[PDB]
C-alpha cells in the first residue's frame, strides 16, 4: 500500500494523502520541543536546545527575522534557515519598498505559499521543520504555527516536537491566565518556561540548555541564552 | 536536459557506479610506472584477443599532456581521450595565463577533479579509467609519479601498477623496489619495469611498449628491439639459476 | 527508482544518511581545542608501501587561522574546500578583517543540501551529498579558538573535542572522559596521539598520522614529521611509565 | 511540467533489438496495402482508401499526397502519423533546399531528409518512432524517375516496385512476376490495379482506390503562361471517373 | 495490467485518471463550505473547525476575494487552495490591465478552470486537492460556480463541498423548491449560517466557527465583504435557532 | 516492459493503449449527438442531461462558438472539453490575423487533429479524452462537418453521430440516405433540418425529448449559433404536429 | 607604427622587429621582442594596438602547441597561417576585433622551402619573398623591388635587411630603437644576436 | 515523475559494462558482413548488402559504403540510418578542417571525431547509442593507406585487415590465415571476395549481394583515387576472381 | 535626451577627535535657483556607532545609505549581531559603490 505512493510528493494515495509531505511531518516529531505563547502586550518562544556529546555545543532553536519578527524550529535545522531567511528577506523588502513593517499574519501567508510550492511539482520535497512565529505588528502581538504541509495557524499559544502535547494540554489549561499577562514580560515568560517543563522527561532544563526569546509592545524581539535565562530556570 | 542522479548512495553508503567504473578498469589492459632516480618510466601491455592489427597508426597507451608529462591508463579508452584532452587543454592554458608550464601534481590534480566532477554531476556516469601520470616539475629534475581513479581520488607512488594483474605485479615491485635506493639508472629502471610486466604479460615482446621519461622535456618510446633485448636479457637471468 | 531528496518515512533523507554511512568507513580524523589552541589529527592509512605516504592530504588550510581535517569520501572535499578558501578570502576583500570560524563553517555547511533533480527552492545543482565530514578548526577575536564537526546534512556543531572516522564511536568515548577544561595543547596532542594509536589497524608513526594545529600566534600549521615522531616518543614514554 | 522526459524511449534489449522501432513496423503490417511501380517513362503509387464509416467522405482525406510538383508520397501504417510528416515533409523540401538553390529537391536528397526526420524520433528524447512506412515516387532531370521506401527506423531504399501493409507479401510476389525493365507507365498502372485488387474485400472502383501517378509535365496545370522553363508538374493524382475508366480494361 | 494510479496524467483502461479521484478524497476529507446564489449576489459560508481553544477566535480566516468582485472558499487542502487564489488573483489583474473591466465572473471561472485542467495533464504535476465555491456581481448578474480537482466547473444555484456535502446539497436543494422566485441577499446568508450549523453533524465532534461573505449588488455595491457583527451574530441566531 | 501502456509508446501489437484509453473516457458524459448537412446549413444535436437541481442548467453545455462561422460540439468529459475549445478558438483567431481570411473549418478540424497526433507521440502530453465535431458553411466548400479523435485522426462526413450509442444513430442515418440517395438533407430552412436531426435522433436512440434534454446548434451563411429552449421547444411542437 | 619586416630568401625566412615600446611622451622600452613562436619551424612577428597584440599571439601559440601535442605533429607554415587568417577574419566582425598584424615566417620541413605570409587585422593574407607592416613598407619594398633576390644566401638577406634598417631609420620620423633580428630555416629559429652593428 | 521509465541508457554493469554499447553490438552482429583490407598499393572495401529482392533498383543504391571525403570512404554495419546521421557529420567535420587548414583533413583525424561524438552518446545524456560500426578505408600523406574501425563503443583501432557485422569471428581467422603484408590491392580484392564467400549466409555470393570499393594510386598519375564500383564492375571482378 | 543625474547641492564636513568624530551637513536641498526644502537631514546614523552622508545627488545619496544601513543589518544577521568595525564599513562601501563603477552613483560621501 503506502510503498507505491510515498515515491514523491507529486503523489496522491487512494485515500488522499501526501505521504512524502507526512513523513517531512514527522521528521517535526523526532524535533525537541519548544514552546509559544502570547499575552496582549507581549509574545514568548521557549525552546529546549538538544546537544550531541557533552563535548558539543547545544544547538540554536531560535531565529531572529526583523526587529518585531522571529521563531523558534524543530526538526531540520537548514530548512529553518533556508526558511527563517526568506523571512528575513520578506520582511526586509516590506521596509525598503514600502516603509512598513511585514505583519506577522501576511508574514505566515508567504510561508504557506512558499512551502505549498515544495508539494505539487516534481523533483521538490517539502520542508523537514516546523516553526513556531511570534511578532509585534500594527494589531498587537502574534503567535504562528508553521507545518511543512503549509497549514500556518494564529494561536494564542502551542508546542510542537517530541512531548510537546506535555505543553499544549497545560497552554489550553493556562489560557486564560496567560492571555492577560499583559505589562510584564517576566510573568509571560515564566508561564512559558512551565509550559515546556511540562514537556521534559529526560532531564530538566539547565542554563546552557534553555532558550528564551520575546517581542512586544516596546520591546524588539530578543533572544536569551545562558547566564540570560539562569533567572527562569 | 537530461540530469539524472546516476551516481547515489546506497545503503552501506557506497556509489554503486564509481565502484563499477574501478571494475572497468580492473578488466583494462595492465600499466605500470616505476621512478627512478632520475627518470620515470611506464609500461603498458597489449592486448591480443585479436592480432592483425596496424601498429603505426593505432592510439598507444601513453600519451603526453606536454613536453614535460604523459600519462597512461587502464579502463575504456574512449573515456580515456576525454581525459587526456581536457588535460592537454588545461596544460595550454596553465602556460598561458601562469607563463610556467603545469607541474606534475597540478596536472594530476587537474584529472583527478575532472573525475570527481563526474561522480556527482547529473546526467552523467564516471570515466571508466585510472591514470598514471608522471614527468618532472619545470625546472626540477625529482621524478614525479601519481595516479587517480574514478572517485576522483589521487596521490603519489614509488612505482604502481593499474589494470588487470595490477594485484599481482604490484607485489612483485613491493618487493622489488627498494625506495632506500631506486633504479639509479634509466637502463635498470626500464629492466625492473618490464620485469614486472613478464610477470602477467606473458611472453609478449610485441604485447609491451615501454617510454622513458627524463628531466626537461626528454620524452621517448622504445622501440621492440630495444624492449625484446630487455626480455632478453631478463629471461636468462632465470634460467641462470 | 526513488528521489534522491526522498524522505524515509521516519523523516529523514536517505541519501543524507547513506552519505554518513560512506564516512564511518572514512579514515579516522580527532580534533581537540584547548584555551592555547587546537589540534588537528587524522590516520594516513596508505593502502600500500610503495604510496607516498606523504601525498596524503587529509588536514589542509582554508586561512591562515582556519584549518580542517576531513573524513570519508576525500575528493568530495576539493570543492569544498575551495569554496571554504574562497569565502574566507573574499569576506576579507569585502570586509578588510578575518571571517569568523563559525560564519566559515555555515558558509560550507549551506552547500551540504545543495543537490538533487530539480530540488524547487533555487538551482540545486549537484546529483548527490557529499560523502565526507569535516572538522573545521580555527580562532578570531570574538569566540576563541574553535572546533566544528560539518557533516554532508547541512548541520554542523561545536565539539571542545570530536573523532570521526572508523574509529570514531570509540575514541569520541575516550574524548568524553579524557578532555577537561583546563588541557594543555601539548596535552591535547599526545592524547590526540594517543586516542589515534587505540582506533589506527595500523601501528601508528610519524608516517601513517599526522597533527597540525592553530594558534593565535602562528595560524595554522602542519606538524612536519620530525616534530610528529618526537611527540610519539614522547607519547610511548610516558605510557610505558605506568 | 516541462518535457522531462529528456532520454531515449527506443533503447537496445539484450538481443540487439530496438523494441519501439520493431513494433512501429508491426503498425505498419497492420495498415492498409499500398504499393508503387516504376514503369520506364514514370512511377505510379497507389493505395485502399478503407472508408471508416459510410457516412464519412474518403475524398476528403488523401492517402496520396503531393510533396513537391515532381514528387509524390503514400503510405501504410497510422494515418496521423504520416499526416504529420507529409507537412513536414512539404516544409523541410523548401527550407533545406527551394530556399537555397532555387530548385526542388530531387527524389533521393528529399527522401533522405524524411528518413533523417523518423530517424530522429527513433533516438531523441521523449519520443516514439513514426508508425508508418512510406513510399515515395518522383522525378528529377539527373535522376530520371525512381521509388523510395522509407521505415520507422529511418531506413529508406529504392524500388522497381514494391508493396507495404497488410497483404504485403502477396502482392510483393505478384510484383516480381509482373514487372520487367520495359513497362510503359499505363502498363505499371494497370499492373497496379490488378496487384491491388487482391487486397481488397469489399468494392473496388475509383471511390475506394486512391492512385496518383509521376510522369510527364502538365503544363495544363501549372496555373500561369509566359515562362519557357516552367512546363508543368509531372505529379497527378487520378481522378474517381479516370479510374474507373481504367478498371473496365483490366 | 495495474498501476494505473500511481502517475498523474495516465488513463486507466475504463477511461479514468485516478491521481485526480483520490485528489478528490483530500476534499470530501476536509470542512465542509457552500455557495448560495440569491436573486442580485452570492453569499458564501464555510465550517472552521477548532482544534483547541489556542486558535485565536475570527483569526485563521479562509475565504478569499479576487480582485474585489470576486469571492473565493474551498475544501480541502488549505495550501492549494491559497496556491489557486493567488492564480486567479494574477489572472484577474492580468485581464483587466489589458480590458480594464473587472473580470467577468464566467470568464474568471474559465480561467480558474484552465489552469486547474492544467495539472491533470502532466505526470511531473500533482493534482489540486481543493474543490472552490466562488462568484460574484459583474456587468450581467451574479453567478455562484464550483471547481472540481478533476478542473471541471459549472453554473449552481447552490453548491457545496467538504465533509458535511451531502446534508448541505440536502438543505440548499430544499431552498430552490421552497424558492422558485429568489432568495433575497439578506436571506441567503441566514440560510446559509443554517445549512453550515446543519451540515455540522458529520462532524459533530470537535466545535467549530461559523464565516459567512457575500457579494450583492444591493448590500455591498457587487463588492465582495465579509458579514459581520451584528448581521453576523443575528444569523448564528437563527441558525442555532433552528438546529433545535 | 509493463509501462507501454501508461505512456503514449508502441506495445509489441503495434498498439498505443493510452490513446485507446483515451477514446474510452469520451464517453465518460453518456452524452450522443449527431451533426447532418443541409442544403445550407449544418445542424448538430446533442442530447443534455442536468440531473442536479442546484445546477444553473443554463451554464451546462458541450456546443462552443469557436468562430463567427465555425461551431464545435464535444464529445467527452468537459475540463478536457474546454481546454480542446479554447486552443480552437485561439488557433482560430491568429490564423484569421496572419492570413487575412476566415480560417476554414475543415483547417482548424486538421490543426486541431494534429495537435492532437502530438500527444499520441511525446510522452509528457497525455491525449485528450474528447472527440471534437467541427461544423460550419465554408465560404469555399458549403455545409461542413469534420470530427477528430484523440489518436489525431480526423475526416469530412455527410453527417456523423457520436458517443454510447453512436451505432445505432449511425446505421439510421445510413440507411436514410441509401435511401434518398443524396449527401445532405434537401431542406432549405434549417428549421426543417433542425427538426430532421431531432427527429432520427428519436427514431434511433427510441427515446422522447423535452426542450430541456436537447442542445443544438446551427451554422449558416456567416453565422453559427445554438438554440433556446424554446427554439427548441417550437422545433419540438413542430415533429410532434407530424406524428 | 612599430616596424615589422620580413624577407624570403633561398633558404630561410628572415623577421625584423622594432624593439620600441612608446607610449605617448615616454619611450618605456627599447628592448621589446615584438615575436611569438608558433613551433619549431615557425615564427610570427606582431604590431597593433597595445593589448590585442600580445593576446592574440599567445592566444594563436596556445592553439598551435595544443595542435602539436594532440597530433604530435608540426602543421605547415601554410597551414598555421590559414588558421591564423580564420581567425583575425573572425574576429573583424565581432565585438570587438583584434586590431593586430603579422607575419609568419616558417621553414616547410615537408617542402623543404621558408615561407613568409602577411596578414592584417581584417583577416587578409598574401605570401610574399618580402613584406611589412605599417608604413615600412613605404620605405622598404622598393629598396626589395629592386636588390632582391630568389636563390639569395641567408647572409645576403641579412645585408638586405641592414640595407632596409638604414633607410627606415634616415627617413622616418620615430625612433624605433633598432630591430630584432630571427631566422628561420630547416635547423628551426634562431635571434641574429649581433645585428646593432652587423 | 519520469524517472519511472528511464532505461538509464549510460550506465555500468556490476562488472563495469556497458549495457547498451553491449547490446548495440549485439545488432550490429546481425547486419550484413563488411570487410576492409590493407595492400602496400591501396585499400579494399567489400560489404555485404542484407536483405535483396528482384525489385529492388540496385544501381541507385547504397546501403555500407559511403564517401566521406575525396580521400576517405567507410564501410557500415548497423542501423544505417543511424550510419547516415554520423557520415554526415563526419562529411562536415572534413569540410572545416580543409576551411580551417587549407588542406585535406588528415584520415585518423577525422575518425577520432567521430569516435568521440559516439563515446558522448555513451557518458551522458539519457539517449541510445548509435547501432554502428564503421571501418574507415582512406589516405593521407602522413600516413599513407590506413585502415581504421570504430564501433558504438566510441572506441577506434587500426588494420591491416578487418570485418565488421555478422561472423566477423569466422571472417577474421579467414583473413588472419591468408594476409600478408606484401599483398597487392589485387590480392586484396580477391581475398575479400573469398572471405565474404566463404562466411555469407546466403546461397551463392552474387553481385547483386555486394557493394565493392578501392581506394588506390592510379601510377598514371600521381593523386590517389576512390573507386565505388557499380553493379556490372562488381559482376565482373566477381566472375575474374572464379566466382563467375 | 533623458539625464539621469541632477545636483542637489548641499555641504558636508567630517572632523576626527581624539575620542570622538563629527559628521556635519547643510540641511538645504535644492535645484538650480529653487530651494526645494530648508531642511532634509542629510546625515544618518546606521547602527554600530557610525554616521555617514552621501552627498550631491540625492536619489544616489538616498539609494547608497539604504543600501549600506542594510547592508550593516545583514552584517548582524550573518555574524551573530558583531559590531561592525569603521574600516569594515569603509571596505564595504567602496564595493557598494565601485560596484556601479560604470553608472556611478553621483555622490561624494563621508562616513
Amino acid at each position: 500500500f503506502r510503498n507505491n505512493y510515498d515515491g514523491d510528493t507529486v503523489t496522491f494515495s487512494p485515500t488522499g494523502r501526501l505521504f512524502q509531505v507526512e513523513y517531512a511531518l514527522e521528521a517535526i516529531k523526532q524535533g525537541s520541543v519548544t514552546v509559544g505563547l502570547r499575552s496582549n502586550t507581549h509574545a514568548v518562544l521557549v525552546a529546549l536546545k538538544r546537544n550531541a556529546d557533552e563535548l558539543s555545543s547545544y544547538q540554536k532553536k531560535i531565529i531572529k527575522c526583523d526587529e518585531h519578527m522571529g521563531l523558534s524550529l524543530a526538526g531540520l535545522a537548514p530548512d529553518a534557515r533556508v526558511l527563517s531567511n526568506y523571512l528575513r528577506q520578506q520582511c526586509n523588502y516590506s521596509s525598503l519598498v514600502f516603509n512598513r513593517k511585514l505583519a506577522v499574519e501576511r508574514a505566515g501567508h508567504l510561508l504557506c505559499d512558499k512551502a505549498q510550492k515544495n508539494t505539487q511539482s516534481y523533483g521538490g520535497r517539502p520542508y523537514g521543520v516546523g516553526l513556531l512565529i511570534i511578532g509585534y505588528d500594527k494589531s498587537g502581538a502574534h503567535l504562528l504555527e508553521f507545518q511543512p504541509s503549509g497549514n500556518v495557524t494564529e494561536l494564542y499559544g502551542t508546542a510542537i516536537g517530541a512531548r510537546s502535547q506535555g505543553a499544549k494540554t497545560y497552554l489550553e489549561r493556562t489560557l486564560d491566565t496567560f492571555i492577560k499577562i499583559d505589562g510584564n514580560p517576566d510573568e509571560l515568560i515564566k508561564a512559558g518556561v512551565e509550559a515546556i517543563s511540562q514537556s521534559l522527561r529526560d532531564e530538566s532544563l539547565t542554563v546552557d540548555n534553555l532558550s528564551i526569546a520575546i517581542v512586544g509592545k516596546d520591546t524588539p524581539f530578543t533572544i536569551y541564552d545562558g547566564e540570560a535565562v539562569a533567572k527562569y530556570i | 536536459g537530461y540530469d539524472r542522479a546516476l551516481s547515489i548512495f546506497s545503503p552501506d553508503g557506497h556509489i554503486f557506479q564509481v565502484e563499477y567504473a574501478l571494475e572497468a578498469v580492473k578488466r583494462g589492459t595492465c600499466a605500470v610506472g616505476v621512478k627512478g632516480k632520475n627518470c620515470v618510466v611506464l609500461g603498458c601491455e597489449r592486448r591480443s584477443t585479436l592480432k592483425l592489427q596496424d601498429t603505426r597508426i593505432t592510439p598507444s597507451k601513453v600519451s603526453k599532456i606536454d613536453s614535460h608529462v604523459v600519462l597512461s591508463f587502464s579502463g575504456l579508452n574512449a573515456d580515456s581521450r576525454i581525459l587526456i584532452e581536457k588535460a592537454r587543454v588545461e596544460a595550454q592554458s596553465h602556460r598561458l595565463t601562469l607563463e610556467d608550464p603545469v607541474t606534475v601534481e597540478y596536472l594530476t590534480r587537474y584529472v583527478a577533479g575532472v573525475q570527481q566532477r563526474y561522480t556527482q554531476s547529473g546526467g552523467v556516469r564516471p570515466f571508466g579509467v585510472s591514470t598514471l601520470i608522471a614527468g618532472f616539475d619545470p625546472r626540477d629534475d625529482e621524478p614525479k609519479l601519481y595516479q587517480t581513479e574514478p572517485s576522483g581520488i589521487y596521490s603519489s607512488w614509488s612505482a604502481q601498477t593499474i589494470g588487470r594483474n595490477s594485484k599481482t605485479v604490484r607485489e612483485f615491485l613491493e618487493k622489488n623496489y627498494d625506495r632506500k635506493e631506486p633504479p639509479a639508472t634509466v637502463e635498470e629502471c626500464v629492466k625492473l619495469t618490464v620485469r614486472s610486466l613478464l610477470e602477467v604479460v606473458q611472453t609478449g615482446a610485441k604485447n609491451i611498449e615501454i617510454t622513458v621519461v627524463k628531466p626537461d622535456s626528454d620524452i621517448v618510446a622504445l622501440s621492440s628491439e630495444e624492449i625484446n633485448q630487455y626480455v632478453t636479457q631478463i629471461e636468462q637471468e632465470k634460467q641462470e639459476q | 527508482d526513488r528521489g534522491v531528496s526522498t524522505f524515509s518515512p521516519e523523516g529523514r533523507l536517505f541519501q543524507v544518511e547513506y552519505s554518513l554511512e560512506a564516512i564511518k568507513l572514512g579514515s579516522t580524523a580527532i580534533g581537540i581545542a584547548t584555551k592555547e589552541g587546537v589540534v588537528l589529527g587524522v590516520e594516513k592509512r596508505a593502502t600500500s608501501p610503495l604510496l607516498e605516504s606523504d601525498s596524503i592530504e587529509k588536514i589542509v588550510e582554508i586561512d591562515r587561522h582556519i584549518g580542517c581535517a576531513m573524513s570519508g569520501l576525500t575528493a568530495d572535499a576539493r570543492s569544498m574546500i575551495e569554496h571554504a578558501r574562497t569565502a574566507a578570502v573574499t569576506h576579507n576583500l569585502y570586509y578588510d578583517e578575518d571571517i569568523n570560524v563559525e560564519s566559515l563553517t555555515q558558509s560550507v555547511c549551506d552547500l551540504a543540501l545543495r543537490f538533487g533533480e530539480g530540488a524547487s527552492g533555487e538551482e540545486r545543482l549537484m546529483s548527490r551529498p557529499f560523502g565526507v565530514a569535516l572538522l573545521i578548526a580555527g580562532h578570531d577575536a570574538d569566540d576563541g579558538y574553535q572546533l566544528f564537526h560539518a557533516e554532508p546534512s547541512g548541520t554542523f556543531y561545536r565539539y571542545n573535542a570530536k573523532a570521526i572516522g572508523s574509529g570514531s564511536e570509540g575514541a569520541q568515548a575516550e574524548l568524553l572522559n579524557e578532555w577537561h577544561s583546563s588541557l594543555t595543547l601539548k596535552e591535547a596532542e599526545l592524547l590526540v596521539l594517543k586516542i589515534l594509536k587505540q582506533v589506527m589497524e595500523e601501528k601508528l608513526d610519524e608516517n601513517n598520522a599526522q597533527l597540525s594545529c592553530i594558534t593565535k600566534q602562528d595560524g595554522f600549521k602542519i606538524y612536519d614529521n620530525e616534530k610528529t615522531a618526537e611527540l610519539i616518543k614522547e607519547l610511548k614514554e610516558k605510557e610505558a611509565a605506568e | 511540467m516541462t518535457d522531462r522526459y529528456s532520454f531515449s524511449l527506443t533503447t537496445f534489449s539484450p538481443s540487439g533489438k530496438l523494441g519501439q522501432i520493431d513494433y512501429a513496423l508491426t503498425a505498419v503490417k497492420q495498415g492498409v496495402t499500398s504499393l508503387g511501380i516504376k514503369a520506364t517513362n514514370g512511377v505510379v503509387i497507389a493505395t485502399e482508401k478503407k472508408s471508416s464509416s459510410p457516412l464519412a467522405m474518403s475524398e476528403t482525406l488523401s492517402k496520396v499526397s503531393l510533396l513537391t510538383p515532381d514528387i509524390g508520397a503514400v503510405y501504410s501504417g497510422m494515418g496521423p502519423d504520416y499526416r504529420v510528416l507529409v507537412d513536414k515533409s512539404r516544409k523541410v523540401a523548401h527550407t533545406s533546399y527551394k530556399r537555397i538553390y532555387g530548385e526542388y529537391p530531387p527524389t533521393k536528397l528529399l527522401v533522405s531528409e524524411v528518413a533523417k526526420i523518423m530517424q530522429e524520433a527513433t533516438q531523441s528524447g521523449g519520443v516514439r518512432p513514426f508508425g508508418v512506412s512510406l513510399l515515395i515516387a518522383g522525378h528529377d532531370e539527373f535522376n530520371g524517375f525512381s521509388l523510395y521506401q522509407v521505415d520507422p527506423s529511418g531506413s529508406y531504399f529504392p524500388w522497381k516496385a514494391t508493396a507495404i501493409g497488410k497483404g504485403s507479401v502477396a502482392a510483393k510476389t505478384f510484383l516480381e512476376k509482373r514487372w520487367n525493365d520495359e513497362l510503359e507507365l499505363e502498363d505499371a498502372i494497370h499492373i497496379a490495379l490488378l496487384t491491388l485488387k487482391e487486397s481488397v474485400e469489399g468494392e473496388f472502383n475509383g471511390d475506394t482506390i486512391e492512385l496518383a501517378i509521376i510522369g510527364d509535365e502538365n503544363p495544363d496545370l501549372l496555373g500561369y503562361t509566359g515562362i519557357p522553363t516552367d512546363k508543368g508538374p509531372r505529379f497527378r493524382k487520378l481522378t474517381s471517373q479516370e479510374i474507373n475508366d481504367r478498371l473496365e480494361a483490366l | 495490467g495495474t498501476g494505473y494510479d500511481l502517475s498523474n496524467s495516465v488513463f486507466s483502461p475504463d477511461g479514468r485518471n485516478f491521481q485526480v479521484e483520490y485528489a478528490v478524497k483530500a476534499v470530501e476529507n476536509g470542512t465542509t463550505s457552500i455557495g448560495i446564489k440569491c436573486n442580485d449576489g452570492v453569499v458564501f459560508a464555510v465550517e472552521k473547525l477548532i482544534t483547541s481553544k489556542l486558535l485565536v477566535p475570527q483569526k485563521n480566516v479562509k475565504i478569499q476575494v479576487v480582485d474585489r468582485h470576486i469571492g473565493c472558499v474551498y475544501s480541502g487542502l488549505i495550501p492549494d487552495g491559497r496556491h489557486l487564489v493567488n492564480r486567479g488573483r494574477e489572472e484577474a489583474a492580468s485581464f483587466k490591465k489589458l480590458y480594464k473591466t473587472p473580470i467577468p465572473i464566467p470568464a474568471f471561472a474559465d480561467r480558474l478552470g484552465q489552469y486547474v485542467q492544467a495539472h491533470t495533464l502532466y505526470n511531473s504535476v500533482r493534482p489540486f486537492g481543493v474543490s472552490t465555491i466562488f462568484g460574484g456581481v459583474d456587468k450581467n448578474g451574479a453567478h455562484l460556480y464550483m471547481l472540481e480537482p478533476s478542473g471541471s466547473y459549472w453554473g449552481y444555484k447552490g453548491a457545496a463541498t467538504g465533509k458535511g456535502r451531502q446534508s448541505a446539497k440536502a438543505e440548499l436543494e430544499k431552498l430552490v423548491d421552497h424558492h422558485p422566485e429568489g432568495l433575497s441577499a439578506r436571506e441567503a446568508v441566514k440560510q446559509a449560517a443554517k445549512i453550515i450549523y446543519l451540515a455540522h453533524e458529520d462532524n459533530k465532534e470537535k466545535d467549530f466557527e461559523l464565516e459567512i461573505s457575500w457579494c450583492s449588488l444591493s448590500e455591498t455595491n457587487g463588492l465582495h465583504k465579509f458579514v459581520k457583527g451584528d448581521l453576523l451574530q443575528e444569523a448564528i441566531d437563527f441558525a442555532q435557532k433552528e438546529i433545535n | 516492459a509493463g509501462y507501454d501502456r501508461h505512456i503514449t509508446i508502441f506495445s509489441p501489437e503495434g498498439r498505443l493503449y493510452q490513446v485507446e484509453y483515451a477514446f474510452k473516457a469520451t464517453n465518460q458524459t453518456n452524452i450522443n449527438s449527431l451533426a447532418v448537412r443541409g442544403k445550407d446549413c449544418t445542424v448538430v444535436i446533442s442530447q443534455k442531461k442536468v440531473p442536479d437541481k442546484l445546477l444553473d442548467p443554463t451554464t451546462v453545455s458541450y456546443i462552443f462558438c469557436i468562430s463567427r462561422t465555425i461551431g464545435m460540439v464535444v464529445n467527452g468529459p468537459i475540463p478536457d472539453a474546454r481546454n480542446a475549445a479554447l486552443r480552437a478558438k485561439a488557433e482560430a483567431a491568429e490564423f484569421r490575423y496572419k492570413y487575412g481570411y476566415d480560417m476554414p473549418c475543415d483547417v482548424l478540424a486538421k490543426r486541431m487533429a494534429n495537435l492532437s497526433q502530438i500527444y499520441t507521440q511525446r510522452a509528457y502530453m497525455r491525449p485528450l479524452g474528447v472527440i471534437l465535431t467541427f461544423v460550419s458553411v465554408d465560404e469555399e466548400l458549403g455545409p461542413s462537418i469534420y470530427k477528430t479523435d484523440p489518436a489525431g485522426y480526423y475526416v469530412g462526413y455527410k453527417a456523423t453521430a457520436t458517443g454510447p450509442k453512436q451505432q445505432e444513430i449511425t446505421t439510421n442515418l445510413e440507411n436514410h440516405f441509401k435511401k434518398s440517395k443524396i449527401d445532405h438533407i434537401n431542406e432549405e430552412s434549417w428549421e426543417k433540418v433542425v427538426e430532421f436531426a431531432i427527429t432520427h435522433m428519436i427514431d434511433a436512440l427510441g427515446t422522447e425529448f423535452s426542450k430541456n434534454d436537447l442542445e443544438v446548434g446551427v451554422a449558416t451563411k456567416d453565422k453559427f449559433f445554438t438554440l433556446s429552449a424554446e427554439n427548441i421547444e417550437e422545433r419540438l411542437v413542430a415533429i410532434a404536429e407530424q406524428d | 607604427m612599430d616596424i615589422i619586416l620580413g624577407i624570403r630568401v633561398q633558404d630561410s625566412v628572415i623577421l625584423a622587429s622594432s624593439k620600441a615600446v612608446t607610449r605617448g611622451i615616454s619611450v618605456l622600452k627599447d628592448s621589446d621582442d615584438k615575436t611569438r613562436q608558433l613551433s619549431p619551424h615557425t615564427l610570427m612577428s606582431f604590431a597593433g594596438e597595445a593589448g590585442d597584440t600580445v593576446q592574440f599571439a599567445e592566444y594563436i601559440q596556445a592553439n598551435i602547441q595544443l595542435y602539436s601535442i594532440r597530433e604530435d605533429y608540426e602543421l605547415s607554415p601554410q597551414a598555421v597561417s590559414s588558421f591564423v587568417r580564420q581567425e583575425l577574419a573572425k574576429s573583424i566582425r565581432s565585438r570587438r576585433p583584434y586590431q593586430v598584424n603579422v607575419l609568419i615566417g616558417g621553414y616547410d620541413k615537408k617542402k623543404n622551402k621558408p615561407e613568409l605570409y602577411q596578414i592584417d587585422y581584417l583577416g587578409t593574407k598574401v605570401e610574399l619573398p618580402y613584406g611589412a607592416h605599417g608604413y615600412s613598407g613605404f620605405y622598404t619594398f622598393s629598396l626589395l623591388d629592386h636588390h632582391y633576390r630568389p636563390d639569395m644566401t641567408t647572409e645576403e638577406g641579412l645585408d638586405l635587411l641592414k640595407l632596409c634598417v638604414q633607410e627606415l631609420e634616415k627617413r622616418m620620423p620615430m625612433d624605433f630603437k633598432g630591430v630584432i633580428v630571427k631566422i628561420v630555416d630547416k635547423d628551426g629559429i634562431r635571434q641574429v644576436d649581433d645585428f646593432q652593428a652587423q | 515523475g519520469s524517472r519511472r521509465y528511464d532505461s538509464r541508457t549510460t550506465i555500468f554493469s556490476p562488472e563495469g559494462r556497458l549495457y547498451q554499447v553491449e547490446y548495440a553490438l549485439e545488432s550490429i552482429s546481425h547486419a550484413g558482413t563488411a570487410i576492409g583490407i590493407m595492400a602496400s598499393d591501396g585499400i579494399v572495401l567489400a560489404a555485404e548488402r542484407k536483405v535483396t529482392s528482384t525489385l529492388l533498383e540496385q544501381d541507385t543504391s547504397t546501403e555500407k559504403l559511403y564517401k566521406l571525403n575525396d580521400k576517405i570512404a567507410v564501410a557500415v554495419a548497423g542501423l544505417t540510418a543511424d550510419a547516415e546521421i554520423l557520415i554526415n557529420t563526419a562529411r562536415i567535420h572534413a569540410q572545416n578542417y580543409l576551411k580551417t587548414y587549407n588542406e585535406d583533413i588528415p584520415v585518423e583525424i577525422l575518425v577520432r571525431r567521430l569516435s568521440d561524438i559516439k563515446q558522448g552518446y555513451t557518458q551522458h545524456g539519457g539517449l541510445r547509442p548509435f547501432g554502428v560500426s564503421f571501418i574507415y578505408a582512406g589516405y593521407d600523406d602522413r600516413y599513407g593507406y590506413q585502415l581504421y574501425t570504430s564501433n558504438p563503443s566510441g572506441n577506434y583501432t587500426g588494420w591491416k585487415a578487418i570485418s565488421v557485422g555478422a561472423n566477423t569471428s569466422a571472417a577474421q581467422t579467414l583473413l588472419q590465415m591468408d594476409y600478408k603484408d606484401d599483398m597487392k590491392v589485387d590480392d586484396a580484392i580477391e581475398l575479400a571476395l573469398k572471405t565474404l564467400s566463404k562466411t555469407t549466409d546466403s546461397s551463392a555470393l552474387t553481385y547483386d549481394r555486394l557493394e565493392f570499393a578501392t581506394i588506390r594510386k592510379g601510377a598514371n598519375d600521381g593523386e590517389v583515387y576512390q573507386k565505388i564500383f557499380k553493379p556490372q564492375e562488381i559482376k565482373d571482378i566477381l566472375v575474374k576472381t572464379g566466382i563467375t | 535626451q533623458f539625464n539621469p543625474y541632477g545636483d542637489n547641492g548641499g555641504t558636508i564636513l567630517g572632523i576626527a577627535g581624539e575620542d570622538f568624530a563629527v559628521l556635519a551637513g547643510d540641511t538645504r536641498n535644492i535645484t538650480d535657483y529653487s530651494i526645494n526644502s530648508r531642511y532634509e537631514p542629510k546625515v544618518f546614523d546606521c547602527g554600530d556607532n557610525i554616521v555617514m552622508s552621501a552627498n550631491g545627488f540625492a536619489a544616489d545619496g538616498d539609494a547608497l545609505v539604504k543600501r549600506f544601513k542594510n547592508s550593516v543589518k545583514w552584517y548582524h544577521f550573518d555574524h551573530n549581531d558583531k559590531k561592525l568595525s569603521i574600516n569594515s564599513a569603509a571596505r564595504n562601501i567602496q564595493h557598494l559603490l565601485y560596484g556601479k563603477r560604470f553608472f556611478p552613483y553621483y555622490v561624494h560621501t563621508i562616513i
